[PDB]
């Protein structure tokens, strides 16, 4: 889920 | 890299930028583990639920890299993959395990003061070093603060360095709520530790190389995979067991290069 | 030659935050 999270990025 | 500091010319000659051609941009970083072989997070190459999914052509790779902005005219490198290689038992579905991928540099790079390889562990090294409290250093150009945005507070000008301790496996299972496997490890100081730093957005794929006091070498102990944010008093990043999966790592090298 | 940064080790330079690395394997004071 990579590290800034589910929902996608900003 | 949350709370870290700016690199120095030559201090991580194995850090590579996973820069897609167009939308001309950067999704991650990886590391130089041969004349022509580069390894990274899998999430960094194949994520369905966000329909992330690339192919050689899709991306292009760069080296010699200090400033995250420009064009490192004659210290930098770049070549495109010949073939990407992921790990056939990867969990983008569950917790993102065996978060590992490798890429047979379409062609081969020739090293210098600015591009030089990293070596992979041996149980010996995989084991003197991968221990509670023994710090490791994580690099990149990732997001200076939790997923947000600023040539400031968003992303750095230059390459970011942080060194973090390993987390007592127990404590690790109690930062998250994600089913964490004996294949992933966690870095980063404690709430109480009174000091902070971490890895953030587009830090991913980025290395977790430590230094063995035995031979003064740099051993890529980890590979950036996940977090529930950036620099939370209460959690620790989660990296890939480069050695656990060192097995696989070998097979594809010895079968296609 | 791997693991040996040609701008430090490879000519005994010591990156300003590496010494901090060591004092964890043998824990400082």
């Amino acid at each position: 889920l990579d590290p800034r999270s589910k929902y996608e990025p900003f | 890299i949350v709370e870290g500091s700016d690199a120095e010319i030559g201090m991580s000659p194995w850090q590579v930028m996973l820069f897609r051609k167009s939308p001309q941009e950067l999704l991650c970083g990886a590391s130089l583990i041969s004349d022509r072989w580069v390894l990274t997070a899998a999430h960094c190459l194949l994520y369905p639920p966000w329909d992330k999914n690339f192919t050689e052509n899709d991306l292009l790779v760069r080296i010699g890299k200090h400033s995250r902005t420009r064009y490192e005219r004659n210290i930098e490198k770049i070549s495109m993959l010949e073939k990407i290689y992921i790990h056939p038992r990867y969990n983008w579905r569950e917790n993102l395990d065996r978060d590992i991928a490798l890429m047979k540099l379409k062609k081969p790079v020739a090293f210098s003061d600015y591009i030089h390889p990293v070596c992979l562990p041996d149980r010996e090294t995989a084991a003197s070093l991968l221990q509670a409290g023994y710090k490791g250093r994580v690099t990149g150009w990732g997001n200076l603060k939790e997923t947000w945005t600023a040539v400031g507070k968003g992303q750095p000008s230059v390459l970011q360095v942080v060194n973090l301790p390993i987390v007592e496996r127990p404590v690790c299972k109690d930062s998250t709520r994600i089913r964490i496997t004996d294949n992933m490890f966690c870095a980063g100081y404690k709430p109480d530790e009174g000091k902070r730093g971490d890895a953030c957005e587009g830090d991913s794929g980025g290395p977790f190389v430590m230094k063995s006091p035995f031979n003064n070498r740099w051993y890529q102990m980890g590979i950036v995979s996940w977090g529930e944010g950036c620099d939370r008093d209460g959690k620790y990043g989660f990296y890939t067991h480069v050695f656990r999966l060192k097995k696989w790592i070998q097979k594809v090298i010895d079968q296609f290069g | 030659d791997c693991g040996l940064r040609p701008l430090f080790e490879k000519k005994s330079l010591e990156d300003k935050t590496e010494r901090e690395l060591l004092e964890s394997y043998i824990d400082g004071r």
